[PDB]
């Protein structure tokens, strides 16, 4: 459930 | 962290999240000890029984975080690893003795209100604070229950336990490089680290100079927050000669 | 030299919600 990182 | 509470903003600015690149997931906790060195447990990076053997490019370190899953734009810093150093006498076969590893970052991280290094203890620090009954603090984004994930960093304060009690609670051989902490069944209070929190810091605030010191590393336990069981931690001061050697050489 | 002093707490003389529990245990 991790938001995507740059 | 089981039976803990939400951390306050900037409460543990040395907290580091070890993040697996693929699949994306929380790998372990860790701590910032300088602008380019991060401390964690050896078992977070190397544990043959479970075919765990990470290399520098398998992960990232995320510093300055509060929310577990969100990308904290303008707050957190993401860093890549230059090199991993695992204690050469880490005993993964028997009892996780010397469960410690260092990670050197590719570039120095800038400090901020949310990112700041913790101190490492010297012999006097250890002697003064590492006493049964004295409480330290454990933080992490790990499970909230043994068998359930937090929205934000959790914190719990736990008392160091007498060595005989620690020894009598487990069949595992305990060494001088470990200490245990947690409440006893008759104390009422609860709390423990859990899956996802290992490698994170156990810190104490010196009442002499008002500075936070990392006295332990979340190393192992049997279950999480079970009555009559305690969390075991790597004794940081006992391994400081190795830490210094690595940083002095590389 | 500044290790262990939190910008949002010690540096500005503010205490967190539970640090007193730790101090009280250092008897
Ligand atoms: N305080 C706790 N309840 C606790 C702390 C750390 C762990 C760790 C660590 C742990 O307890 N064991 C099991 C283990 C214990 C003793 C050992 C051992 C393995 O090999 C030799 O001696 C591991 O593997 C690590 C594993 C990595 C993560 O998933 C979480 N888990 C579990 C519970
Ligand atoms: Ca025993
Ligand atoms: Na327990």
């Amino acid at each position: 459930d991790f938001e995507e990182i740059p | 962290i089981v039976e803990g509470s939400d951390a306050e903003i900037g409460m543990s600015p040395w907290q580091v999240m070890l993040f697996r690149k693929s699949p994306q997931e929380l790998l372990c906790g860790a701590s910032l000890i300088s602008d380019r060195w991060v401390l964690t447990a050896a078992h977070c990076l190397l544990y043959p029984p479970w075919d765990k053997n990470f290399t520098e490019n398998d992960l990232l370190v995320r510093i300055g975080k509060h929310s577990r899953t969100a990308y904290e734009r303008n707050i957190e810093k993401i860093s890549m690893l230059e090199k991993i150093y695992i204690h050469p006498r880490y005993n993964w076969r028997e009892n996780l003795d010397r469960d410690i590893a260092l990670m050197k970052l590719k570039k120095p991280v800038a400090f901020s209100d949310y990112i700041h290094p913790v101190c490492l203890p010297d012999r006097e620090t250890a002697a003064s604070l590492l006493q049964a009954g004295y409480k330290g603090r454990v933080t992490g984004w790990g499970n909230l229950k043994e068998t359930g994930q937090p929205s934000v960093l959790q914190v719990v304060n736990l008392p160091i336990v007498e060595r005989p009690v620690c020894k009598d609670s487990t069949r595992i051989r305990i060494t001088d490089n470990m200490f245990c902490a947690g409440y006893k069944p008759d104390e009422g209070k609860r709390g423990d680290a859990c899956e996802g929190d290992s490698g994170g810091p156990f810190v104490m605030k010196s009442p002499f100079n008002n500075r936070w010191y990392q006295m332990g590393i979340v190393s192992w336990g049997e279950g999480c927050d079970r009555d009559g069981k305690y969390g075991f931690y790597t004794h940081v001061f006992r391994l400081k000669k190795w830490i210094q050697k690595v940083i002095d050489q590389f | 030299a500044d290790c262990g002093l939190r910008p949002l707490f010690e540096k500005k003389s503010l205490e967190d919600k539970t640090e007193r529990e730790l101090l009280e245990s250092y008897i």
